[PDB]
């Protein structure tokens, strides 16, 4: 069993995961009970490539690869992919092939980071969350197409681990890339003055209405 | 699998904890058999017994029926 | 195999075979034996002829023989 | 007795900063070697160089 | 085998208890698993446990309802599945105050509880004895709130159904209908407490209250609060008409020798549900085998302060290990571990400068004392001015 | 000190460490010989096999030691402790049964020769014949 995907230099991928195809014994009655982890590597090597990584919230959630591809690893490429159940001890080999190419169409040389504090990221990893997040950032990238470029764990950055009392969620940063500028509001958001305020802990000068509340604070 | 030649030393600070349906090697075991009149007749033997909290604890038997209700509990009162 | 904490031999649903010549259990709680019975869920150990323990509820003399029904 | 000796982490392995060590000794020194009376009042009196 | 399980009722107050039939439900390897239907969280005020396979719980008042349980076999497969072959559900209905005495209650047991089946009339006044303690029932398990229940039992005489344990409402730490009263061994109320209440008898006088004494001086004296394991903020008669959790931990601390190192720990690095901060508990440095630093050691550590401090010498260069250990008021201790690499000073031997001095007095106590050498490292950083006493490094100290 | 040598077995570099680059890790076809394995710090250990067995061997010992946490032997089929000759203990405070399951009586039922567990002095235990009552008084020679 393989499944060849298409990853292109530039934007994110991702891969949602599901047990009822990926596993070679079927999940009957409610195949969300089962708990099953994921381990991938490339073929002949025990981990994935720096722009690829993986996670997996409980074991009880579907996990996720996930990665930005990058120009100095364009042409094939092979993962070896094991699906440990952490019940059913069921080992699930799987290859699945990816063929790095370039971008088609205009480049995004306008790319924006941002920290996401009211969600986690296997909350954002699958794509309607996401699509939800980027429709609400193009409520204020008026006008311009956007893509999403990056999605790290605010964790792997060195952040500290939240208070599990309060509902405190890790963050996220992500990356999305637009060739459209970026609004008056977003840059005068970059403004010194702002970063001076931050410094003495003060709001940033906002001039326009966050559309990412109340679902997403930023 | 734990296949050691000599002992096995398994110690804990707090408690131990073997949660599952267990079994025993019975052959392996050695036990006590009848053909000789109460040799051990009268002797400080103590019984395992079951507490509700899981735990278990010893009670020393003194005649031919000693159960395993106690009235000072070893187990702490079931709180 | 010594720990400064609990140690859990969490076998999820199922047995655990122990084989061994001796085993020795110095550090067990001591209890007195009393008409008086301090509250209740309070059981004893069974063994059954194939190796499967179980446990029957404590009365004033054995009680053992009387659920032999789990074995088989 | 006590025979102390130490290193200054500021010392940065580069050309000499003999500016600096002059600006100490004119500091916390003297030219004959005993400890200034501002250097005395910080060992006094736990310490008496 | 499909089992029908008999659904269940319980009381704001009071503790519910019910046994569940696994030896139907399971079979030989089967364990049964109990949660929410469609949910893998119980209801918080109901815990599950399986030694005695039963369900007990004791619901607060914002857990008025109908509470449905899920009770699924799991069975052993041989690659590894445990699959919930038999899955039985029943409804447990909680009732308010408003609800009888536990006489409608006690339905399910052999025993006619003649002790609990006497009550009063519909006009005679209930007369109450309430213990107030300061406890919240929302921090605290349901497996806590039967553990106060069955401690206060010991004092009360009264069994575990006829008892009801409640939130103080409105912040109300004394009744004023009460014709007696004591006070308890806290001299402060720091949670907003608990009611725990048992019936004495019907509209009973002062004249006719039965012998209190086992339950008057204990609380006054304290130990009813140490049985308990929570302050007793007092009694009295009227006629009613956890463990410390770790979030972050400290990766490793750079020395080097000759150098003063001093670190404070960050006030996020452990948590409590009783606590919440670092700050508000104790915090103790220790060896592999739970013994502490030496006064002599190169490293100490001041709990007040909340500080480890330290000068490592050219013999303890290289690796070490230490614990943290976090103990809070409810007497449980999380532990953290860290490792400390001291390295040799880098600028080595090249500096540009050498500062040499003699001093009178054998160096013998000066070297055997660390409180001395850091005593000695402050005193020429202060006689500098300085303020990071860290920029001095001794280098060697011989005997004149 | 001999600084390189390149003969018919093998090649002995003589450099202070050995660090290698690439976080895609490296295959090694035959084998490491490490006198001490340590983790890195702030990094976990991990013993894993991705699909199939792993069998660990000493034949001068095994130690286990959490010097802070739990030993978690978390199996699904059998947790065998199986001696050659030695012994088992259990060396902690309390000892926990959480999940032994019930027996339902026989009032009637065929007679099986059930066991019961009778303690030395020394914490030895040994099987002894279920009886009419507690039958944990008829040898001593076991515990001799
Ligand atoms: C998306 O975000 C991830 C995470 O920040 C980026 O991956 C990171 O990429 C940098 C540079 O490509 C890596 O730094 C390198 O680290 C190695 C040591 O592993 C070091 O030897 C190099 O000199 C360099 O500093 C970093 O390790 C890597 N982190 C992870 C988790 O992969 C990625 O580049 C971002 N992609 C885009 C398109 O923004
Ligand atoms: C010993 O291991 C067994 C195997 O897992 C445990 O048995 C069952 O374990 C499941 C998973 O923990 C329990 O389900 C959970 O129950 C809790 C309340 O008990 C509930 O809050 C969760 O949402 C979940 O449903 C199940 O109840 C339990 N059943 C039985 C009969 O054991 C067992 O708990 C373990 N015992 C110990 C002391 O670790
Ligand atoms: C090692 O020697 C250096 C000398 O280079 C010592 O650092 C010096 O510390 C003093 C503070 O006591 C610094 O004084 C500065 O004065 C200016 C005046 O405006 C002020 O702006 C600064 O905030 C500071 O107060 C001095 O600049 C600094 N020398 C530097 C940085 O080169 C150091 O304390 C010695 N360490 C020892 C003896 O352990
Ligand atoms: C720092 O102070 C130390 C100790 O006062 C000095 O090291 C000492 O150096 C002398 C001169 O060699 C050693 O004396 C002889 O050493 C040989 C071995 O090298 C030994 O076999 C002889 O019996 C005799 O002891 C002395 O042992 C050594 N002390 C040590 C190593 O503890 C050092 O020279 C001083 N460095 C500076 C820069 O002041
Ligand atoms: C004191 O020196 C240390 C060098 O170890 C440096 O990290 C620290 O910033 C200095 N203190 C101040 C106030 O600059």
């Amino acid at each position: 069993q393989q499944t060849t995907l298409y990853p292109l230099v530039g934007r994110v991928f991702v891969h949602t995961l599901e047990p009822a195809s990926f596993l070679h014994l079927p999940e009957h009655a409610a195949p969300a009970t089962i708990p099953v982890t994921y381990h991938a590597h490339l073929q002949g090597h025990p981990d994935l490539p720096r722009w690829l990584r993986y996670t997996q919230r409980s074991p009880h959630h579907p996990g996720f690869l996930y990665g930005a591809a990058t120009p100095e690893d364009r042409g094939r490429q092979v993962i070896e992919v094991t699906a440990y159940n952490r019940d059913s001890f069921d080992t699930a080999g799987q290859s699945l092939v990816l063929l790095i190419r370039d971008p088609e169409g205009s480049p995004l040389p306008y790319q924006t980071e941002f920290l996401v504090r009211s969600h986690d990221v296997e909350e954002v990893l699958p794509p309607t969350p996401a699509s939800h997040f980027l429709t609400a950032l193009a409520g204020l990238w008026e006008p311009g197409e956007l893509k999403l470029l990056n999605i790290t764990s605010a964790l792997d950055r060195g952040g500290r681990v939240p208070l599990p009392i309060g509902g405190q969620k890790e963050g996220v940063y992500i990356k999305v890339g637009s060739a459209s500028p970026f609004s008056t509001c977003l840059k005068m958001v970059a403004s010194p003055d702002s970063h001076a305020r931050c410094a003495r802990g003060q709001p940033p000068l906002l001039s326009c209405y966050d559309t990412l509340a109340p679902h997403f604070r930023v | 699998e734990f296949h050691m030649g000599g002992n096995m030393e398994l110690k804990a600070e707090n408690s131990i904890i073997l949660n599952g349906t267990v079994m025993v090697s019975t052959t392996r075991l050695p036990s006590s058999s009848s053909a000789d009149q109460l040799g051990g007749g009268d002797w400080v033997r103590y019984k395992l017994c079951m507490c509700a909290d899981g735990t278990l604890f010893k009670v020393q038997v003194t005649g031919q029926n000693v159960g395993c209700q106690v009235s000072d509990n070893p187990c702490g009162n079931t709180h | 195999a010594l720990s400064q904490m609990d140690i859990v031999l969490h076998s999820s649903d199922g047995t655990l075979v122990l084989d061994a010549e001796t085993v020795c259990l110095p550090k067990l709680l001591q209890g007195t034996q009393a008409a008086s019975g301090s509250s209740q869920g309070l059981y004893e150990i069974c063994v059954c002829p194939d190796g499967k323990l179980y446990l029957s509820v404590a009365g004033a003399g054995t009680t053992c023989q009387e659920h032999s029904h789990i074995c088989l | 007795s006590i025979v102390v000796e130490w290193t200054n982490n500021t010392l940065p392995l580069e050309p000499c900063p003999k500016e600096q060590i002059t600006g100490l000794s004119r500091r916390i020194a003297e030219d004959n070697g005993q400890p200034r009376p501002a250097f005395t009042n910080a060992l006094e009196p736990d310490f008496k160089a | 085998t499909v089992v029908g399980i008999p659904d269940g009722t319980a009381v704001v107050g009071r503790s519910f208890r019910v046994t569940i039939p696994t030896d139907l439900i399971g079979s030989s390897g089967e364990v049964i698993k109990v949660s929410t239907a469609g949910k893998e969280v119980l209801p918080s005020w109901l815990h599950w446990d399986p030694q005695s396979h039963t369900l007990e719980g004791l619901p607060l008042d914002t857990d008025k309802g109908v509470h449905y349980i899920s009770v699924s076999a799991a069975q052993l497969d041989a690659n590894g599945s445990h699959i919930p072959q038999t899955s039985s559900v029943f409804s447990i209905e909680v009732y308010p105050e408003d609800h009888s005495e536990p006489q409608s209650v006690r339905a399910a047991s052999p025993d006619l509880g003649e002790a609990a089946a006497s009550a009063c009339a519909a006009e005679e006044p209930v007369t109450v004895l309430t213990v107030i303690l300061d406890a919240d029932l929302t921090k605290m398990t349901p497996k806590q709130r039967i553990d106060l229940l069955h401690r206060m039992q010991s004092f009360s005489e009264v069994e575990l159904h006829n008892m009801k344990l409640v939130p103080v409402v409105n912040n109300r730490l004394f009744d004023m209908s009460a014709f007696m009263a004591g006070p308890g061994n806290a001299k402060k109320v720091v949670e907003n407490g608990a009611l725990l209440s048992w019936k004495l008898g019907c509209s009973l006088n002062q004249n006719s209250v039965p012998d209190i004494r086992g339950v008057e001086a204990p609380a006054r004296e304290g130990t009813m609060s140490a049985q308990l394991g929570y302050p007793v903020v007092g009694w009295h008669i009227a006629n009613k008409k956890q463990r410390p959790e770790l979030k972050n931990h400290i990766d490793r601390v750079d020395a080097w020798v000759g150098t003063y190192f001093e670190v404070k720990i960050p006030s996020d690095t452990f948590y409590d549900k009783e606590d919440t901060t670092t700050d508000k508990l104790k915090l103790t440095l220790k060896l592999r085998e739970q013994q502490l630093v030496g006064e002599k050691s190169w490293v100490q550590f001041n709990s007040n302060s909340q500080l480890m401090y330290g000068l490592p010498d050219s013999s303890h260069v290289g690796k070490h290990e230490y614990f943290m250990h976090a103990t809070d008021k409810g007497g449980l201790s999380a532990v953290d571990a860290f490792e400390i690499h001291v390295h040799k000073r880098p600028q080595g031997d090249k500096a540009p400068a050498r500062f040499k001095a003699k001093f009178v007095g054998d160096p013998a106590p000066v070297v055997n004392d660390i409180h001395k050498k850091i005593a000695l490292v402050k005193k020429l950083a202060f006689a500098f001015g300085d303020r990071n006493c860290s920029t001095v490094t001794l280098q060697n100290i011989t005997r004149g | 000190k001999l600084l390189f040598s390149a003969d018919d077995n093998e090649v002995v570099v003589g450099a202070e460490r050995l660090r290698v680059l690439g976080a895609e890790g490296t295959v090694f076809p035959k084998s490491i010989e490490t006198p001490n394995v340590r983790a890195d710090p702030f990094k976990e250990l991990r013993l894993e096999s991705p699909t199939r067995a792993l069998v660990m061997e000493a034949p001068k010992g095994v130690e286990i030691n959490a010097e802070a946490g739990n030993m978690e032997a978390t199996c699904r089929t059998e947790l065998r402790l199986e001696s050659k000759d030695g012994e088992i203990k259990l060396d902690a405070a309390k000892i926990k049964l959480p999940r032994l399951p019930h027996g339902s009586y026989t009032p009637t039922g065929t007679r099986q020769k059930v066991f019961e567990i009778c303690v030395c002095a020394n914490g030895r235990l040994f099987l002894s014949q279920a009886g009419t009552g507690s039958t944990c008084q008829i040898n001593t020679s076991v515990c001799l």
